């Protein structure tokens, strides 16, 4: 057994890793006051899920976790909230000003300040852990805690953990939700900082997921509530293999052998299925093929104009590997599905039999049988195109960057990370297209 | 279907259908500061000026 | 009020779209890089589609599908007909093709087989052209070209012993639904074939601009064949379309996309002394002949864009 | 995030604020005596933005070279809300000008305004930054509003500075040397505030006469207009939300260019009710306070607020509706730049209403109404001696005229790009 840590930072990476821990508890039993009575090993263990749960003396299991916002209001409300007990005060890291929207904010002017602090905390998790295999870390692109912070704390990881891997979730910018026209800047200044020291990072795109509240769970105007439960549902789809029994992604340098053979491509396409609504039993062929479906991906482009690297597909609930083979076979003959060259055409499939777990009045219903699949696909590359052609219009007549320049970032670090855009923009066509 | 491993919580497998530094931190974050600082400094110097205009007023 | 966008300046159907839609009053014609459009008449080249279908609260169309290139050039019709078991290697209604590079089918490129079968040996090497009966002609000449069988007994008009070509125009809505233009029409030759007579890209003599339309080439076939337009040929040409843009629909379908697509292609096709017809070639940007334009345009905008942007049949339905 | 600390100078800026503060202790539940007696948490989330604590009084300091009008907010409806060591006020006046206000019997008096300024940031757990509403046409608001901003800023000069700004217009006009006044204030604001909200006395004037009806429009009708604009544009700082929610995180949304930070604020309905009506009635130009159609110019960015029970499936809809028709009015070169908040809470009198904040390159329209007038009696120095007895030279003017013109012409720059 090897411990996990995750990392959230700024108003979405803290909301999305309140839902995942208190899914986290869901599925595998443990209470809000953090008691586990179907563990047996009082006061420590080495299970699965302790992979991402220390225990107390009196038998509470304390998410490996830290929170970290630049402004109280988010996390006050985890020191507040159901899952309140699970955490001590050393886990939950406050400053009083945030970045506004600002990279350079961020990164620089508060970034320096805390950053210590922030290590200081990780430093006691990472003492208490027999074999830490690396970092999991959730933040938006387009805030400014979210894109500078964690691309400074990303750095200094590399430094202090230098042979652990880490992870990304990171929530790509959508108008439809965003609270700031400088989000394209953010995220592409966040981006190029961060590339060399993310070893795989999912990207969720939060127009597709609110999409996909809109038209499978039937709300009209999604909140960020309805969108942390479905993106926690697909959170815990990839990291069951870290936290239950099984022979696939069971460490984290696993996921980037199965999913990332080049360093700079390490975006993997999420897809999921089913989603329904809670208010008829999908098989294992028609949660297969809604894997190849653009309205299931969590960002939305279209893989048959690109090329495969890599195809996981993970599994939960009543799924035998002969309907899984079966299916596959269907959907190969059906489908415009193609890899490069240079790997095999294949699919790695994982199997969980527990299903998925819905949180008590929750948007989602239970069902038999679930899969995420993870593809490495060129067809991601779309996003990045999307992105960096709203960067370049604002940055041609430099809106906004004197915002980044007053807190000390030179103008040349945005032509350097809009240079590190269109080298990955052209990796990505290299690899995708004849 | 390659590499079938089973256990009580699942299984899984393989199906293949066709082969083939501290110190440059804390530099960059002081630079930074120190381009904060001037632009502070340069502001202080300008709003002196306006305070020297207004005496002489 | 519905927006587009015009990012294609030499194209004389979206042209003429384009002045359509402007004269119903309901459309407005946007500056080219605003992203606010419903409907973007695209460039050529490098359309970008990845950007297509993220605008909250806009229906977005545009005037092609991804994918349909791998129909509209040479090497890469030939290759889809090949390795596509519904077209086949054994297709009948493509001639016999080799992709050749200056993988390659150089060594398969039969040549042989033919010589020593005393059989017509005429081959046709082109790209995105040389007619020759030696293939070191051929090959010398192509150092990506595709070499075809050349089609030694055309069907040739009478009066002046005379080669054409069929140009038929269809139209993919968003649907998937495939339009067949009920006009279609003959490039003549208007040399006499003799085994600038060859490629039907004394001219006008016979027919003005060397293009004969359906109603006189159906006159020709009555007189001349004892038959129709619709049973020698049509059925065939029909088949043809249908076949080829069914091959590709699970390709390039937007049915479940985050944007819509539609596109106008052109179909080429030969027709032999047995009124056996041929596809040569599909274009994935065609213009129309002079007085179709506007037919076809309006038809456009009644079946493509008004479809899926409702204001306030010139086309055979291929089922 | 949390504190914002209020100044309200001159006789324009004192009753306008006077009424600020009337409307948002309505909204907040806070009765004249302080307390809160209302029903909602809402009220009281985020209440020590603008008050400090079971009384809550009014961070807010009161300001002006004369007594008067200080006189009347203390007995005003609201008056005794209000910390009375905040009144800080001399004897002299200071005559409608700017000189007065900026250089002689302002800087006698500035001292000790930045004494409570500094007692109230004091005891800020984290102050965002300040608030001044002040008219440009007279002297106290123009000429010692401006004097203080740029003392504000020597002493925090991180932290950001935002106006509620009078421009004056001959049309409702009390001297011939407003022109002069604003025409000086407008190149400190420039240089000095993060974010302006530019009211043009002449766009409310027109608002309650043609639209309104009301035939003969009084000060305090305008002000009543104000005041309520104020309260709309304000409620993303004031109750909980997502976008906007601070002064900085509103900079950074709305001010592309430094300069470039005078907006055009708008409220709906003005009618003498759907969520449709009032969307299309925050982008009329009748509906806007800075007497600027925005057809002749472009928008930078937008923020719209909407307050009361709508639906925000068909708020969104409606929004994404306007820019998509008019789409011509919105540079291309910033995308997504119109945001779109909604608080529950409606303003008192209505069921729905909505505040519009324009960043549009017409407002370039108001700096060179006033550009002309100040060069048609420049150009004769005429009315200059009030200036110059009080030690300015005619220099001073002439570099405040080319200030204003160098604007005017930046916001031309991007309205072609
Ligand atoms: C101040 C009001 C006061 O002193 C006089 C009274 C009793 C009412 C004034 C109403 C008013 O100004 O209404 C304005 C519009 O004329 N109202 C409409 O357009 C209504 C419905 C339209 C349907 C199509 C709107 C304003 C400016 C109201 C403000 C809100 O803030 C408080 C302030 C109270 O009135
Ligand atoms: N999916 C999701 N997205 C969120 C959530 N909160 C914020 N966002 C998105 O995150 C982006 C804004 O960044 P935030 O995380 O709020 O900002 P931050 O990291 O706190 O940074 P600053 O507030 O600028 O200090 C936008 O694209 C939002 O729509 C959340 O809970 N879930
Ligand atoms: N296999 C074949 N046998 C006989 N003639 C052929 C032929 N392939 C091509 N041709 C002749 O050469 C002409 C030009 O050929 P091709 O269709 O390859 O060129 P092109 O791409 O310019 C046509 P378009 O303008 O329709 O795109 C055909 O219309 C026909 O006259
Ligand atoms: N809207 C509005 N304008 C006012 C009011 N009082 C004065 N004005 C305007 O403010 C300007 C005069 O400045 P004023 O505030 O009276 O002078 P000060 O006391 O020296 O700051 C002129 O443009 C007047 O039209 C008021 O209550 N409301
Ligand atoms: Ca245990
Ligand atoms: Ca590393
Ligand atoms: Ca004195
Ligand atoms: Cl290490
Ligand atoms: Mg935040
Ligand atoms: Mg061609
Ligand atoms: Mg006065």
């Amino acid at each position: 057994m090897r411990e996990c840590i995750s990392i959230h930072v700024g108003q979405a990476g803290v909301q999305i890793g309140n839902a995942c821990w208190e899914l986290y508890c869901l599925e595998h039993g443990i209470q809000p006051d953090g008691q586990m009575p179907s563990d047996k090993t009082i006061g420590g263990g080495d299970d699965s899920f302790n992979t991402f749960f220390s225990e107390t003396g009196a038998g509470k299991h304390v998410p490996r976790a830290v929170f970290v916002d630049l402004e109280p209001t988010v996390i006050d409300e985890v020191r507040t909230g159901t899952y309140r007990q699970l955490f001590h005060p050393e886990q939950l890291i406050t400053g009083k000003e945030d970045a506004a929207n600002n990279y350079a904010r961020g990164h620089y002017t508060i970034g320096k300040e805390i950053i210590d602090l922030v290590l200081d905390r990780i430093r006691k998790l990472a003492d208490q852990c027999t074999g830490l295999q690396g970092f999991l870390v959730f933040h938006s692109f387009g805030g400014g805690t979210g894109s500078g912070f964690t691309s400074l704390l990303m750095e200094r990881l590399s430094v202090d953990y230098g042979k652990k891997s880490k992870l990304e979730f990171s929530i790509y910018p959508a108008p439809q939700v965003s609270t700031a026209v400088v989000e394209p800047y953010n995220s592409i200044l966040t981006t190029h900082t961060t590339l060399e020291h993310s070893d795989c990072a999912f990207m969720v795109d939060n127009e597709a997921i609110y999409d996909i509240c809109r038209r499978n769970l039937d709300i009209e105007r999604p909140t960020y509530t309805n969108l942390n439960r479905l993106i926690s549902q697909i959170v815990s789809s990839i990291t069951a293999s870290l936290r239950f029994d099984g022979a696939l992604n069971v460490d984290l340098t696993e996921f980037q052998t199965n999913l990332v053979p080049y360093p700079r491509i390490h975006f993997p396409l999420a897809t999921y299925a089913p989603v329904i609504s809670a208010e008829e039993q999908l098989s294992v062929a028609e949660i297969t093929n809604a894997c190849f479906e653009p309205a299931n991906q969590m960002v939305k482009c279209d893989p048959r104009h690109g090329k495969y690297m890599a195809c996981c597909l993970l599994y939960r609930g009543d799924v035998v590997p002969k309907d899984v083979n079966a299916a596959i076979a269907t959907i190969k003959t059906k489908r415009s599905i193609q890899f490069v060259d240079w790997c095999p055409t294949g699919f790695k499939v994982g199997i969980n039999y527990q299903p998925p777990t819905v949180v008590p009045g929750g948007d989602l219903a239970k069902v038999q049988r679930a899969v995420c699949m993870l593809s490495n696909t060129t067809a991601i590359a779309e996003a990045w195109a999307r992105l960096d052609h709203k960067f370049d219009l604002m940055y041609a007549k430099r809106a906004f960057v004197h915002w980044y320049v007053g807190e000390g970032m030179e103008e040349g670090e945005f032509s350097e990370a809009r240079e590190d855009m269109a080298a990955l923009e052209k990796d990505y066509e290299e690899v995708g297209v004849d | 279907v390659i590499e079938l491993n089973k256990c009580t919580s699942g299984q899984s497998f393989e199906v293949i259908l066709k082969p083939p530094s501290l110190e440059e931190i804390q530099k960059k974050l002081e630079a930074a500061e120190e381009r904060r600082k001037y632009q502070e400094a340069e502001l202080l110097k300008h709003l002196a000026e306006k305070r020297e205009h207004e005496r002489e007023v | 009020m519905y927006t587009f966008v015009v990012r294609d300046e030499n194209s004389s159907v979206y042209a003429e779209v384009s002045r359509l839609l402007l004269a119903t009053g309901q459309w407005k014609r946007l500056r080219k890089d605003n992203p606010r459009f419903n409907l973007m008449l695209g460039e050529r080249n490098r359309l970008p589609f990845g950007r297509l279908g993220h605008e909250p609260g806009l229906v977005q169309l545009v005037n092609y599908y991804r994918g349909a290139d791998k129909l509209c050039r040479k090497a890469s019709l030939v290759k889809l007909i090949k390795t596509s078991p519904e077209l086949s290697e054994s297709c009948t209604w493509f001639p016999e093709s080799y992709v050749i590079y200056p993988t390659d089918e150089r060594e398969v490129f039969a040549y042989n087989r033919r010589r020593e079968g005393r059989e017509g040996n005429v081959w046709i090497a082109k790209s995105s052209i040389l007619i020759s009966s030696e293939a070191s002609e051929l090959l010398d000449f192509i150092d990506v070209h595709v070499i075809q069988k050349y089609l030694e007994k055309p069907l040739l008009l009478e009066p002046g012993h005379r080669k054409f070509d069929i140009r038929s125009w269809v139209l993919v809505d968003h649907l998937y639904n495939i339009y067949l233009y009920r006009e279609g029409v003959l490039r003549t030759s208007s040399e006499p074939y003799n085994s600038t007579c060859h490629l039907t890209n004394n001219y006008g003599r016979y027919e003005e601009g060397n293009e004969m339309f359906f109603e006189e080439f159906n006159q020709y076939l009555m007189d001349a064949l004892n038959t129709t337009l619709e049973n020698s040929i049509l059925l065939q040409i029909k088949h043809i379309i249908r076949s080829c843009l069914m091959c590709i629909e699970p390709a390039i379908s937007t049915k479940h996309l985050h944007y819509q697509s539609f596109q106008l292609f052109g179909f080429d096709f030969m027709v032999d002394e047995e009124l056996k017809v041929w596809l040569i070639e599909v274009n994935g940007a065609p213009a129309c002949a002079q007085k179709l334009y506007a037919e076809l345009c309006q038809g456009i905008v009644d079946v493509a864009i008004s479809s899926v942007f409702p204001l306030a049949s010139i086309f055979i339905k291929l089922h | 995030m949390r504190e914002i600390v209020h100044i309200q100078a001159g006789q324009c800026g004192n009753q306008i604020g006077a009424k600020f503060w009337e409307v948002i202790s309505d909204e907040h539940g806070i009765d004249p005596t302080g307390s809160y007696h209302g029903d909602s948490d809402l009220q009281l989330e985020r209440i020590n933005v603008y008050y400090n604590e079971n009384k809550y009084v009014p961070r807010a300091i009161l300001v002006d070279l004369e007594p008067g009008t200080m006189d009347s907010v203390r007995s005003g409806p609201f008056g005794q809300i209000f910390r009375p060591d905040n009144f800080v006020f001399g004897q002299s006046g200071a005559g409608n000008n700017w000189a007065k206000g900026h250089y002689t019997e302002g800087a006698e008096l500035v001292d000790s305004v930045l004494d409570v300024v500094r007692k109230e940031s004091e005891s800020c757990d984290c102050l965002q930054g300040f608030q001044l509403t002040h008219s440009l046409g007279g002297g106290t608001g123009s000429g010692m509003g401006t004097l203080l901003i740029s003392k504000i800023r020597e002493e925090y000069p991180d932290r950001i500075m935002n106006t509620f700004s009078v421009m004056p217009s001959p049309k409702v006009s009390d001297t011939v040397v407003e022109p002069y006044n604003a025409t000086l204030s407008v190149h400190q604001l420039v240089e000095n505030t993060d974010e302006t909200y530019c009211i043009d006395n002449e766009a409310l004037y027109d608002i309650c006469f043609r639209t309104l009806k009301l035939t003969t429009p009084t000060y305090g009708d305008l002000n009543h207009l104000v005041s309520a604009t104020m309260s709309g544009v304000t409620t993303c700082l004031r109750f909980p939300g997502q976008l906007n929610a601070d002064l900085r995180k509103l900079a950074v949304n709305m001010v592309p260019f430094p300069r470039l930070h005078f907006f055009m604020p708008g409220f709906a309905p003005l009618t003498s009710l759907t969520v449709p009506e009032l969307t299309q009635q925050m982008f009329d130009s009748k509906n806007m306070m800075a007497a600027c159609d925005p057809r002749h110019g472009r928008y930078l960015t937008v923020a719209a607020i909407f307050r009361g029970r709508m639906s925000m499936k068909e708020v969104d809809e409606q929004m994404l509706n306007v820019q998509n028709k008019n789409s011509s009015y919105f540079v291309e070169w910033i995308p997504n730049n119109v945001k779109t908040a909604v608080c529950d809470i409606p303003p008192r009198g209505l069921k729905m209403s909505a505040t519009f904040i324009g960043n549009s390159t017409a407002i370039q329209e108001l700096f060179k109404r006033i550009s002309e007038q100040f060069t048609a009696m420049f150009r004769r120095k005429a009315f200059l001696h009030w200036y110059t007895g009080e030690g300015m030279d005619e220099m001073e003017f002439t570099e405040a005229e080319s200030n204003m013109n160098d604007l005017v012409s930046e916001y031309q720059q991007y309205q072609d790009a």
